[PDB]
């Protein structure tokens, strides 16, 4: 099964405290409205990072 | 895994839906940073004595907004539309 | 302070470039000086300070929506209050400085003086017609002045004396409509926001160009001075002066170019105030 | 102050007006220094005391962290041949604090030690161990003739 | 602080850090708060006061004394008179209002008669005796001559390269 | 003009600005700009081409930058002077060759005429103006009712000295008796506010 | 208007000034500026990065 990941996978990029500011960053993120694959002991690829959700 | 460093982030929140990922926004606070230096190409989960979604990250430019207390409230994906 | 952030060796090295700093300071000083003459030529056209009498027998017109109100913060009127609220503050005390070397000076004329000038001009216009521009004020009833003013466009003066109430009601309704339009819509004041936006954006562009390598090994002077020996660090101190100098020169040139048009607009406003408020 | 005004205008007569002469900054004193809370000795000595080295096609690497690194003790040694130290400087190395240190060790003939530097070509620099274009910490080559001869 | 070098006054900061940051800041890389590596506490940093000076003088020909205006600085750490454009030293304060020759700023200006500073007077005040059944007509007249000067050109100069 | 000085501040300011800019330009020729000497003759007579060319390059780029800055400032100043000259030509055309009806353009008052005079780098206008004085205030009325008819003045204004009514011009005080040759009738007077019996 | 030449001068000077400015801008791309060669591809293809 496949599912839409609306706005999941946003983390803190750096160890710097900021407040009341809009910051433009460039890094490895999960694209918005991406296509996540439901699973159910299979070996999986690790391209450049893995977002691993759970329920 | 970036240039010899292995980083793990995490989060834990309750949800009301029972079908899929809910609609909302919440940032992830880092837990573990390791200076290992070996590379990884494949991985495999482990069981105890269910389901799990797997997505892949890609290089992209985001625009984050910080609130008064320093917590991210929303973000914009530049390369969408 | 902008080029060589609180350092000594950089200041010494900058002396070899001649005198590429009196020009920038002098140009900025000239702009700042003319920015006060611009305001002085417009409003400061009245000699005395007139004030409206307690008598409010103007024939039917009510100017209460534009005459000053004593129970106000700056003794302004309703329209001025709306205009102030519809334009997007460091005026509480002395808090104007910056670590980079940029400061904002306060204007010579505070807003209370501008309000007093406008009130004096309005009171003189209402109570003395156009005679207060040439010599001394000559009091004259408002209805007779309006009958004189119709005679200047072709219409005889018996039209006003027989249709006074209709004209007064039309003027009051027009004033109310202007009040409602100003209160509801805030996009009318589009000309006064462009200048502020341009100035703020240019200053932001100037500030944002300090974290640039320009070919050196770091964007901060202290770390270069605290990591390299000083018979070789002078090579990397250069290639940083030559960029921060060009940025400042570009900013100064753009400021001069966009101050010329403000001077032209100030001249136009002075002319309009001269031959459209005082006379007909 | 009037003398300063005359200096600024470069004249002996000043007319009515307001002039800008100079500026003043508060002078700071009593400097303070704060550093981390560990005092363990660092194993830098073991790297140079290494009895065996490796070959250039497979060079030995060690990652160094959590140290109080002293370089004056190693700098003052007069047993080294070449110590051209790029990057920052030798003498100021004691005043800087880093995050990680990489130590790379091998052995090479005497005619190629001139070739361990960025921005140049050859055989060994291009096909055995290539330094990046930005910099290296710095390279230290010392004579050891009895060990492998 | 661990290789971070700077100058300023250290104050007990109030902003709350998450347990994993090391130092805070604001727009355009201005370090605003740092945690010390020994007591773990948080301290905010701001530079101490600085700024330009100006000299107000009546001219060498008239007098040989001046006043000094420190721009944009609280005169509690520099008769001292506190203005809105800085603070003035060497000029006394008068509560009368005149027309002034040397402007300072924020409605405050100083002059010479010494070296007093006051608020500029807008002009002479009068009230016109308005009424709805009376007018005022002149009886006499005067002929006045006024002069005005306008520039039209400047010198023609040429500069070569070689 | 003979006694009081500093009446020609604009021309003096223009000359001062021009001379100061030129002096600053000529003063930049003595800067090192990072080379070994500030004069080409010594550099050329003391070294060989391989690095003498570097020194010459440094000096050339510095001097070229200074020249460009000077040219830009001169362009701005020339534009301002052109605007001022256009204003002066306009003022001449309207005020010397005719009579100006636009207020405060030429002089303070009612304009009569003007005279031009030359200047070292400009022009001086002398404006002749008419200014009233010795005011006196009377009682007025907008119209006069005679036999049920409302009379208004053709040009002028109704005034009374206390017992009698006259018509006088606006800018000067000369009284005339009210006849039918200077007033015109417009209907009856029951809606006009301020009518007086006479 | 249809007989005497050089009557619409000002527009012609404006057009000529714009054309000359654009031409002298596009003409500066061939200058050496103190480098080995004015062509960038060849100078990259003939020397090492340093
Ligand atoms: C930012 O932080 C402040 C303080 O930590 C939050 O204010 C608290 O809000 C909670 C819930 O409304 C109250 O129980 C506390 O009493 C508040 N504390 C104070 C000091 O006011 C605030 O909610 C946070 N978020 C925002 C958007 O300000
Ligand atoms: C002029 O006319 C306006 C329009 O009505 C008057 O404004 C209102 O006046 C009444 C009468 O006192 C007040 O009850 C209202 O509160 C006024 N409106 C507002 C928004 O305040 C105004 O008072 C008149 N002025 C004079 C001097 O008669
Ligand atoms: C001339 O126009 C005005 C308005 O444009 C007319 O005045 C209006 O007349 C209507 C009908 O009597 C009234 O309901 C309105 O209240 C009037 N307006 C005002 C402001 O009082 C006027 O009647 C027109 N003239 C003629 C001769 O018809
Ligand atoms: C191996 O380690 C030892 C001890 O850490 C080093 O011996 C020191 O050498 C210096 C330089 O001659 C002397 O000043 C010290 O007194 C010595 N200390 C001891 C305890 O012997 C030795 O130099 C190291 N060898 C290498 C090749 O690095
Ligand atoms: C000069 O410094 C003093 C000391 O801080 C200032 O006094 C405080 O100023 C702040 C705002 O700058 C106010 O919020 C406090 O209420 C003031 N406290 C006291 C006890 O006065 C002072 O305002 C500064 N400026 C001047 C002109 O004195
Ligand atoms: C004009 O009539 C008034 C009636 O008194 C006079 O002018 C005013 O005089 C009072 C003093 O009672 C002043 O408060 C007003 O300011 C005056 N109004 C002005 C100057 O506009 C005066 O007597 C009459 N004018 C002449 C020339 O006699
Ligand atoms: C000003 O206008 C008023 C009327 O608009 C004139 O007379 C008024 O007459 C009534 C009686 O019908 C009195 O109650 C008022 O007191 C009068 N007005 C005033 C202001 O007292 C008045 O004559 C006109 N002229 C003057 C100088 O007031
Ligand atoms: C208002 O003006 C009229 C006309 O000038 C004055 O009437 C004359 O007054 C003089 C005073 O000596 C008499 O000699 C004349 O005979 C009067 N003329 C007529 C036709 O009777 C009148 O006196 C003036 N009023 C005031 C108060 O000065
Ligand atoms: C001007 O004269 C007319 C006519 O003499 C006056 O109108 C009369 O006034 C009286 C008293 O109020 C009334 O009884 C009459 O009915 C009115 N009409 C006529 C035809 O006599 C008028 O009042 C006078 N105006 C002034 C200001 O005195
Ligand atoms: C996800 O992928 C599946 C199979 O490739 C496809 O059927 C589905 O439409 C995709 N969903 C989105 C949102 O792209
Ligand atoms: C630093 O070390 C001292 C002495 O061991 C100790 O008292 C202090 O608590 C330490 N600071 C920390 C752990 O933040
Ligand atoms: C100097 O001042 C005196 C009196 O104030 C005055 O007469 C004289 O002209 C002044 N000198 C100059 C050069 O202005
Ligand atoms: C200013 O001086 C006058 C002198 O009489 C005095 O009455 C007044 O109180 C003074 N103002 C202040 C604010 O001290």
């Amino acid at each position: 099964a496949y599912t839409n990941s609306f706005t999941r996978g946003v983390y803190y990029p750096d160890k710097v405290f900021r407040s009341s500011v809009l910051h433009s960053t460039q890094d490895l993120f999960l694209p918005f409205f991406s296509n996540v694959t439901w699973f159910h002991n299979p070996v999986l690829p690790f391209n450049d990072g893995v977002y691993f959700a759970s329920t | 895994n970036i240039d010899g460093y292995f980083k793990i982030y995490s989060k834990h929140t309750p949800i009301n839906l029972v079908r899929d990922l809910p609609q909302g926004f919440s940032a992830l606070e880092p837990l573990v940073d390791l200076p290992i230096g070996i590379n990884i190409t494949r991985f495999q989960t482990l069981l105890a004595l269910a389901a799990y979604y797997v997505g892949y990250l890609q290089p992209r430019t985001f625009l984050l907004k910080y609130n008064e207390n320093g917590t991210i409230t929303d973000a914009v994906d530049c390369a969408l539309d | 302070m902008y080029i060589c952030g609180d350092s000594t060796e950089c200041s010494n090295l900058l002396l070899q470039y001649g005198s590429f700093c009196t020009q920038l300071n002098r140009a900025l000083t000239g702009i700042a000086v003319e920015q006060d003459k611009n305001t002085q030529e417009v409003f400061a056209q009245v000699k005395q300070i007139y004030k409206t009498p307690p008598i409010k027998d103007f024939g039917g017109f009510n100017f209460s929506q534009i005459l000053p109100d004593p129970s106000k913060p700056s003794k302004r009127s309703f329209i001025e209050d709306l205009l102030f609220n519809k334009v997007t503050a460091a005026r509480d005390l002395i808090c104007a400085q910056k670590f980079n070397g940029l400061t904002v000076l306060p204007p010579l004329l505070t807003d209370e003086m501008i309000a007093q000038y406008t009130s004096a001009l309005l009171a003189g216009t209402i109570t003395s017609g156009w005679t207060f521009g040439a010599g001394a004020a000559l009091q004259i009833p408002f209805a007779m002045q309006m009958a004189y003013r119709f005679n200047g466009i072709g219409v005889t003066q018996n039209v006003l004396y027989e249709n006074q109430k209709l004209i007064a009601n039309q003027f009051n309704s027009a004033i109310g409509k202007i009040q409602d339009s100003l209160s509801s819509t805030a996009s009318a004041l589009g000309k006064l926001q462009d200048v502020v936006n341009q100035n703020a954006q240019a200053l932001n562009t100037l500030v944002k160009q300090l974290s640039s390598n320009f070919g050196a090994i770091s964007s901060v002077l202290n770390d270069i001075l605290a990591r390299l020996d000083p018979p070789e660090a002078e090579v990397q101190i250069d290639r940083l002066i030559t960029g921060r100098l060009q940025s400042l020169q570009t900013y100064v040139t753009q400021q001069l170019i966009r101050a010329a048009e403000i001077r032209a607009s100030a001249n136009l406003a002075a002319t309009k105030m001269s031959e459209c408020v005082l006379g007909q | 102050p009037l003398s300063e005004t005359k200096c600024t205008l470069k004249s002996f007569t000043v007319e009515k007006g307001i002039y800008q002469t100079s500026n003043f900054r508060v002078q700071p004193t009593e400097s303070i220094v704060r550093f981390p809370n560990i005092t363990n000795l660092c194993p830098f000595g073991e790297v140079f005391n290494a009895t065996r080295f490796a070959s250039v096609y497979a060079w030995n690497r060690k990652r160094i962290s959590n140290c109080v690194a002293d370089y004056s003790v190693l700098y003052n040694s007069a047993s080294f041949s070449t110590f051209k130290c790029y990057g920052v400087s030798p003498t100021k190395l004691n005043d800087l604090c880093f995050t990680n240190v990489y130590a790379d060790s091998f052995v090479i003939r005497g005619d190629e030690v001139r070739q361990i530097a960025p921005g140049q070509t050859g055989k060994i620099a291009d096909y055995n161990y290539k330094l990046p274009d930005d910099f290296t910490g710095c390279v230290i080559a010392w004579n050891s003739n009895n060990l492998d001869s | 602080f661990n290789g971070l070098t700077g100058t300023g006054v250290l104050t007990e900061s109030n902003k709350k850090f998450l347990p994993f940051q090391q130092f805070g800041r604001d727009i355009d890389d201005t370090t605003d708060a740092v945690r010390d590596p020994q007591t773990l506490e948080i301290l905010d940093i701001t530079p101490c006061s600085f700024g330009g000076v100006s000299v107000i003088t009546p001219g060498t020909n008239t007098s040989n004394q001046v006043a000094v205006l420190y721009q944009g600085v609280n005169c509690t750490e520099v008769n001292v008179f506190q203005t809105r454009a800085g603070c003035l030293i060497g000029a006394e304060h008068v509560n009368n209002s005149y027309e002034c020759d040397i402007p300072i700023g924020a409605g405050i200006c100083a002059s010479y008669q010494s070296i007093i500073a006051y608020t500029m007077s807008l002009g002479a005040e009068n009230s016109v005796a308005y009424s709805n059944n009376s007018i005022a007509i002149p009886i006499n007249f005067t002929i006045s001559v006024t002069t005005e000067i306008l520039p039209v050109s400047m010198t023609k100069t040429s500069v070569d390269c070689t | 003009l003979s006694s009081t000085a500093s009446a020609l501040g604009k021309l003096q300011d223009v000359v001062n600005q021009n001379a100061q800019a030129l002096n600053t330009l000529v003063k930049q020729l003595s800067s090192n700009f990072g080379a070994i000497s500030s004069v080409l003759n010594d550099i050329l007579a003391r070294l060989d081409p391989p690095e003498a060319e570097v020194q010459i390059d440094r000096l050339i780029t510095g001097r070229l930058q200074s020249l460009q800055t000077y040219v830009t400032q001169q362009l701005i100043r020339a534009a301002e002077i052109r605007a001022s000259a256009n204003l002066a030509a306009t003022k001449m055309s309207e005020c010397v060759l005719g009579q100006s009806k636009r207020v405060d353009f030429c002089g303070k008052g009612y304009h009569l005429m003007s005279f031009p005079q030359s200047a070292p780098h400009g022009v001086v206008f002398l404006h002749v103006t008419y200014v009233p004085a010795q005011e006196k205030n009377f009682t007025t009325a907008p119209a006069i009712c005679h036999d049920g008819k409302a009379h208004f003045p053709r040009e002028g204004v109704f005034v009374s000295n206390g017992t009698h009514w006259f018509v006088t011009q606006r800018n000067f005080y000369e009284p005339q008796i009210i006849t039918t040759h200077n007033t015109f009738v417009s209907g009856n007077c029951d809606v006009v506010i301020g009518i007086v019996n006479n």
